[PDB]
């Protein structure tokens, strides 16, 4: 999955 | 003949490219600011630590960098943290659950910049490849991180220290985006004042687009991560 700020 | 005896602990991470700044990749493109574009805040520079993590600066609550020929206080100003990359050292270390971590080795106030989040920066459908790919060779580490829905920092092949900075439930770090020089960039910024010795987290607030297992040790843990 992706980071997210 | 022990299972316990198979030694297997990695003595070094594996290979990456150790880089400064973001790298474009394809269809992504560079964003630079005209020098008249830079936004001037208001500081004096005979303040008391102008610009400062303390001040009233109007760029830095708007997560914009000063540009030392723009910023009134010259280079006196203290909102010009990525651009000189002035990191607090910091160490990779081992960890048993979570792979390599990392460490600072010097105490940080909180509210300080601690770190930029740098790698290869890619499209969605870039992203979205690699962790196809990813997957087809049973790989569980990822270092992807959305900037805007087209721009992500995949830190995987090549970045900074930042790459090492484990999840948690409870973390000492957090993301934000900022402005410099007319591109938005991730920095990491203390969430408390953090003692050197102490591993350096961040919540990645993770899109899984199943889930993995967190090891994060808090007491507010989901057991799972991100
Ligand atoms: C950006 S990397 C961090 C550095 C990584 N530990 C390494 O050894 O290169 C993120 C990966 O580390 C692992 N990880 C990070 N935080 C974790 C946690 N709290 N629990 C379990 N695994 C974690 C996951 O595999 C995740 O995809
Ligand atoms: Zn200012
Ligand atoms: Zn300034
Ligand atoms: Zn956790």
């Amino acid at each position: 999955g992706v980071l997210r700020i | 003949k022990e299972a316990l005896e198979i030694e297997k602990n990695s003595r070094k991470p594996p290979p990456y490219k150790h880089i400064k700044a973001n790298k474009v990749i394809g269809k992504v493109q560079i964003q630079v600011a005209d020098l008249s574009e830079i936004p001037r805040c208001n500081c004096k520079p005979a303040d008391e630590n102008p610009c400062g993590l303390e001040s009233e600066c109007l760029n830095r609550m708007l997560q914009y960098e000063c540009h030392p020929q723009v910023c009134p206080a010259g280079d006196r100003c203290q909102n010009q943290c990525f651009t000189k990359r002035l990191y607090p050292d910091a160490e990779i270390i081992k960890t048993e659950r979570r792979g390599w971590g990392l460490r600072t080795k010097r105490s940080i106030k909180k509210g300080e910049f601690v770190n930029e989040y740098v790698g290869e920066l890619i499209d969605e459908e870039e992203c979205r490849l690699r962790i196809k790919r990813a997957h087809e060779n049973s790989v569980t580490n990822f270092y992807m991180l959305t900037v805007t829905k087209d721009r992500i920092i995949d830190a995987g092949p090549k970045g900074n220290y930042s790459r090492f900075m484990n999840h948690s439930c409870n973390p000492n770090c957090e993301t934000q985006k900022w402005t410099v020089n007319g591109d938005v960039r991730v920095g990491l910024f203390a969430l408390c004042d953090i003692p050197a010795g102490m591993e350096l987290t961040f919540n990645y607030n993770l899109d899984c687009l199943g889930r993995t297992e967190c090891h994060c040790g808090a007491d507010n843990c989901s057991g799972f991560l991100g």
